[PDB]
RNA sequence: CCAGGAUGUUGGCUUAGAAGCAGCCAUCAUUUAAAGAAAGCGUAAUAGCUCAGUCGAGUCGGCCUGCGCGGAAGA
């Protein structure tokens, strides 16, 4: 999966994710897969995404990650009293804003690509669109 | 090439940009020479289609606005967070 | 001329007169004997070549025999002792494999007096000289 | 789909400009026939099996208006089909009337001979000419 | 084992040994370690096989024999019926004389005969080894 | 039939039809194609 | 809606056999109003289905958005 081969620490806090999202247009590829609604992504969730287009695609084109966990999450497991210290980190997730090019594609069709993203789009958690490269 | 109806807009700030983007409307802004900025209401369902041109971003754009053809060039615009839609677009007097 | 009436087409070469392994009681189950395929077949073909596969119409009614009427031959079978090799084509377009040319298939797609359409020795002339060349073979035309 | 107005003009502006040169244009109907008949129909007017298309009333109204001709829109009923000869004695007339081996003449709505408008009791009297 | 040409090129004798009980065994070790060395392969062997089924049965014993993994040489037409030749594995005949009267009421009858030895199906290649 | 709250056009001869107030999806070349519960 | 929906050619290689309809390629030409070296089902290979002149003015489906539908089964 995805994640920091290395953190200057461990643990960090709850963290809101408000306000919009930075990476909205596309500046690798042709096409791309943008996030409309508001939430995190799993590294989990990020690669049971890849591996769906990536497949619909068999072994030809171009995919980029734009999104990253970078975001470790602790949860306590059953029969434990609140507190006691702060949870163990279990995995990473990525806050994802309105707008954040969640992935890209590019060497392959335009037909090809939608059907590519919406079996992608199929394993995230929230909703979907498909943009394609414009000009400036 | 490109005719954009233009008007002269009567007040600004994000409360009056916000109003116009509840009425099919757009703030605008025509900067450049030795002209003075000039605020620009544009309609969104027009721009919207004439920006969906690649020949909106190359070649010469005219906008006229109370009798007065101004040929301008795109040089930036700010889309909608996730929309497709229009927020913004910067023209220079070229 | 008319309608569908019994009109099957399964040959190997003009050489084999009535075979077996190839087809056999396939060339006649439903109105063809497989032995008549000798006598009304052989008919003139003895009388020219055999080495042609040439296919023909089967026309059944109820009178036993049947009334087929021989005719040309596929152009296909001209490429191999007319075109050139007979086989071997070794890679699809990965490479120019062999090649024809204009002079060549030329008179011999002319011979055909009970085919082609339009008499235009030029429009019906060329019209045997695509395949030719779809089998990655290069145009000397 | 459909045809676009420029890319409809050139083929009526074609069917016309090959019936202000046509020595002939016989019309009759063409309706339960086989390839297989009109191949043969082809193949006896010319050996370049080029010979009787099908068109629309429209598109030869048009064509035929497109040129000076006037009364033969009564030949314009429904199916029809039109037979030109743009070279050679337009009495090719006797082909497509011994092909149809009809005793009677309906079929045959008309034609124009050199100009010259004809009935469907003459499509006989042209196609039991002498040579 | 069969099928095989096996040729003698070099050797030598020692200071004691060399007897007929000797290379007797060194002969032995020579083919075992050849045999497994030259890429070894199953051969099983293919019949030959007439399927008479009526005249309308015939095209459902044609269908059975290309599923049984057959390759079909070309149909006979006897009376009323038809004969199917096709080669098929003796080994995965099995069944095929009860699967082909029960698709005929016993209307159809077969023959087999022993044609030829082929290299086996890579699938059932491994299921040999043990 | 298969009832599922997705219910699709597999083949080119399904149809849409609304019955009472339940999405359905008839066929006429594959009994498998039925549906319900849309 | 009633129609037509062809010809070179079963295109060439491969194969038991592939002919639009396993699969590699190739995808020109043709008589035309139009017909792809072929959409889906179907054949063991064929066959057989079949999608892409009349009638006389309306028809086709993407975008943003309002209001609804199914998804929704507890004592
Ligand atoms: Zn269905």
């Amino acid at each position: 999966m995805l994640q920091p081969k290395r953190t200057k620490f461990r643990k960090m806090h709850k963290g809101r994710n408000r306000g919009l999202a930075q990476g909205t247009d596309v500046s690798f590829g042709s096409f791309g897969l943008k996030a409309v609604g508001r939430g995190r992504l799993t590294a989990r969730q990020i690669e049971a995404a890849r591996r769906a287009m990536t497949r619909a695609v068999k072994r030809q084109g171009k995919i980029w990650i734009r999104v990253f966990p970078d975001k470790p999450i602790t949860e306590k497991p059953l029969a434990v009293r609140m507190g006691k210290g702060k949870g163990n980190v279990e995995y990473w997730v990525a806050l994802i804003q309105p707008g954040k090019v969640l992935y890209e594609m590019d060497g392959v069709p335009e037909e090809l690509a939608r059907e590519a993203f919406k079996l992608a789009a199929a394993k995230l958690p929230i909703k979907t669109t498909f943009v394609t490269k414009t000009v400036m | 090439m490109f005719t954009i109806n233009a008007e002269v807009r009567k007040e600004q700030g994000k409360g009056a940009s916000r109003r116009l983007r509840a009425a099919n409307k757009f703030p605008a802004i025509i900067y450049g020479g030795k002209e003075a900025p000039l605020a620009i209401e544009l309609d969104h369902d027009k721009v919207m289609n004439m920006q969906a041109k690649a020949e909106f971003y190359s070649e010469v754009l005219t906008i006229v606005v109370d009798g007065k053809e101004i040929k301008v060039k795109a040089q930036d615009v700010q889309r909608h967070p996730y929309k497709p839609k229009l927020q913004h677009i910067d023209f220079v007097r070229a | 001329a008319k309608k569908v009436q019994a009109y099957v087409k399964l040959q190997v070469a003009a050489g084999m007169a009535n075979p077996s392994p190839p087809v056999g009681p396939a060339l006649g189950q439903q109105g063809v004997n497989i032995m008549e395929f000798c006598k009304a077949f052989n008919a003139k073909t003895d009388s020219i070549e055999k080495g042609l596969p040439i296919p023909v119409v089967i026309t059944v009614y109820a009178d036993r025999s049947f009334t087929f009427v021989t005719k040309t031959p596929p152009a296909a079978v001209l490429l191999k002792k007319a075109a050139g090799i007979k086989s071997g084509s070794g890679k699809p377009n990965k490479d120019k494999v062999g090649k024809i040319s204009r002079a060549q298939l030329q008179e011999i797609a002319q011979t055909k007096a009970a085919d082609m359409t339009g008499a235009d020795i030029e429009a019906m002339t060329r019209s045997i000289e695509g395949t030719a060349r779809s089998m990655g073979l290069v145009v000397e035309d | 789909m459909a045809l676009n107005l420029q890319d409809k003009q050139a083929i009526v502006a074609e069917v016309s400009e090959v019936a202000k040169g046509a020595l002939s244009a016989v019309v009759a109907d063409s309706r339960g026939v086989t390839v297989d008949k009109m191949t043969e129909l082809r193949k006896a007017g010319r050996e370049a099996g080029v010979y009787m298309r099908v068109v629309r009333n429209t598109l030869l109204r048009r064509a035929v208006e497109g040129t000076p001709f006037e009364c033969l829109k009564d030949a314009f009923v429904g199916p029809t089909l039109i037979a030109y000869s743009m070279e050679h004695p337009g009495a090719a007339a006797r082909l497509f009337k011994e092909f149809a081996k009809a005793n009677a003449k309906f079929e045959v709505k008309a034609a124009a001979f050199e100009g010259e408008l004809i009935p469907a009791s003459q499509i006989d009297r042209l196609a039991t000419l002498p040579t | 084992v069969v099928d095989m040409g096996i040729r003698l090129h070099f050797g030598s004798y020692h200071d004691v040994d060399s007897s007929e009980l000797a290379f007797k065994l060194a002969a032995s070790i020579a083919f075992k370690e050849g045999f497994k060395k030259a890429k070894p392969v199953l051969l099983e062997p293919i019949m030959k096989v007439e399927v008479e089924t009526p005249e309308e049965n015939t095209g459902d014993v044609i269908g059975d024999l290309s599923r049984r993994r057959g390759m079909l040489k070309g149909q006979e037409s006897e009376v009323t019926g038809v004969k199917i030749h096709a080669e098929v594995p003796l080994s995965e005949m099995f069944g095929y004389a009860t699967q082909l009267r029960s698709l005929t009421k016993g209307r159809a009858s077969y023959t087999m005969e022993f044609l030829k030895y082929d290299e086996a199906p890579s699938n059932v290649a491994q299921a040999v080894i043990e | 039939m298969k009832v599922r709250a997705s219910v699709k056009k597999l083949c080119r001869n399904c149809k849409i039809v609304k019955r009472d107030g339940v999405i359905r999806v008839i066929c006429s070349a594959e009994p498998k194609h039925k549906q319900r519960q849309g």
